[PDB]
């Protein structure tokens, strides 16, 4: 069994001050350019992924893990999940969340009513990609009563409300809700042993805390990868369906050239795919109707867009399968969110060694994947300890609390392990502001008004990373 | 022990107003 990776103790020697342990200088994160070998106008409309469950033995049938964590299948349909696992809905409907706690808030987006996959500018002129979505806070009653009096009022655009990313993590307030998704096979489960953000250690509200969607026809969710490209899992509860526009990931670039183009941001923006660009750009797209009861999951980085087409609740959290891909995956947004100046909601370095400290990896890609993260960040940790120490400025003891969140700079908003520069918040002796070590150096040169915390002790990271090896299959 | 600002990391939808 071969190491390639040099010792903490090696690591920390190397700080210290001769040769260099590794290049610590890296290709720029970048977006692709389009696929390579390009597809035929044939291709571009491939169906989707289908597994089709008929008893609950088949939802636990390992090799359909293996299928929807597939490369090549961006996203998997699993039809009659529900139906398999008797799971009640009911649960999830409407008329039962607002008797459970009617006050519960509810964000909003207001949107205009296009038709079919099409969005058109508000003249309804000329279609265009950016897609008009505007925020409000109700609540869960007051939504409820829109989309109910909705539902029978039905039976140049029109305005409607979505209600949005609705967080059930509290499990005081939905115990029943919650308790029902656990009938569900483990790899889309909320939480469990391999979910690597089972293993972040606190909560990201809507990743690994379930979000409810309350939706009337036309209600959109815009083109997105999802945060730090994570996969997602979907139940739609009905009654009505939802329409899914997916294209793989690999095309992700594409997509990022069309939005700049239309003067709209790849990351952050709200954006609507022309189909017939796509089309034109040889972009495949996948499109299926998702049925109540089914469960949809979109693998790792898969670009995709929804709408309502009749009126309908959903379920949806993140998942990340314990995989090479999964990892790099994450990995790579995170470092590309940093050169856009993105919150990556995923804190990638923290998480990276709460896995090492948690998992035995026994699959040597990302087993050499994450050790590389550990060994980059624990230079990194020890070179800026002893570069403080050499500059006379003192690191305070502050540890961490059971289940405390990674923190973040308040400036550029990128997550900062480990040595925290804070300084107080404005006219307060109280509260600090966490920065990292750039945005603390450009407000104060050498860093007078900063108090240096550290989290961890150097000696339980140099424990963690030498004791992070290779397992045996 | 000093009490840090943070903001609950949350996933959530594109605004444009
Ligand atoms: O349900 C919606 O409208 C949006 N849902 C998603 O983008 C998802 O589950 O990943
Ligand atoms: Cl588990
Ligand atoms: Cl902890
Ligand atoms: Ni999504
Ligand atoms: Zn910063």
């Amino acid at each position: 069994s071969v190491s390639i990776y040099p010792s903490s103790a090696e690591v920390l020697k190397a700080c210290r001050n001769n040769s260099s342990i590794l290049l610590d200088k890296c290709p720029p994160p970048r977006p692709p350019s389009s696929p390579y070998p390009p597809l035929p106008k044939d291709k571009l409309n491939p169906p989707t992924p289908s597994i089709y469950l008929e008893n609950k033995r088949d939802a636990f049938f390992p090799p359909l893990h293996q299928f929807c964590t597939n490369p090549n299948n961006p996203v998997t349909v699993i039809r009659g999940l529900a139906g398999a696992l008797k799971l009640d809905l009911g649960l999830f409907s409407t008329k039962t969340l607002v008797e459970a706690n009617n006050e519960h808030m509810v964000e909003v987006r207001t949107q205009l009513l296009q038709p079919a996959d099409e969005n058109w500018d508000p003249t309804g002129t000329k279609k265009i990609w950016h897609c008009e979505s505007n925020r409000s806070h109700t609540t869960i009653a007051k939504y409820a009563q829109y989309q109910a009096s909705s539902f029978q009022e039905s039976l140049p655009f029109k305005t409607i409300k979505f209600g949005t990313n609705i967080d059930l993590s509290d499990d005081k307030k939905w115990k029943l809700q919650l308790h029902e998704l656990t009938k569900l096979p483990a790899f889309v489960r909320v939480v469990s042993a391999g979910n690597l953000l089972s293993h972040v250690g606190h909560t990201i509200l809507g990743m690994n805390t379930v979000q409810l969607y309350m939706k009337v026809p036309g209600s959109r969710t815009p083109g997105h990868q999802e945060n730090n490209n994570f996969c997602s899992v979907n139940i739609n509860i009905g009654p009505g369906d939802c329409e899914w526009f997916v294209v793989p990931e690999g095309y992700w670039g594409v997509l990022n050239d069309f939005c700049e183009k239309n003067n709209l941001n790849f990351l952050m923006g709200s954006w609507w795919p022309n189909l017939e660009d796509l089309y034109e750009a040889n972009v495949p797209v996948y499109r299926f109707i998702q049925r109540p009861g089914d469960l949809v999951w979109i693998n790792a980085g898969t670009v995709h867009w929804v709408q309502a087409i009749g009126w309908c609740n959903n379920i949806a959290w993140n998942v990340g399968p314990l995989t090479a891909c999964q990892y790099k995956l994450a990995v790579e947004r995170y470092e590309w969110n940093k050169l856009q100046s993105v919150k990556s909601i995923v804190p990638m370095v923290h998480l990276s060694w709460n896995m090492a400290r948690n998992i035995k990896v026994s699959d040597p890609k990302l087993f050499e994947m994450i050790k590389y993260c550990l060994l980059r960040t624990l230079k990194q940790c020890q070179t800026l300890r002893e570069a403080l120490i050499a500059a006379g400025k003192e690191i305070i003891w502050h540890g961490r609390t059971k289940e405390e969140p990674a923190h973040y700079c308040s400036i550029c908003e990128v997550e900062v392990f480990d040595l925290l520069f804070v300084t107080n918040e404005s006219n307060s002796r109280k509260t600090y502001i966490v920065h990292c070590q750039d945005c603390a150096r450009k407000t104060s040169g050498n860093l007078e008004n900063f108090v240096v915390l550290e989290q961890y002790k150097m000696e339980d990271l140099m424990q963690v990373y030498d004791q992070f090896t290779l397992a045996p299959p | 022990r000093k009490q840090l600002a943070t903001k609950a990391a949350r996933k959530s939808a594109p605004a444009t107003g």
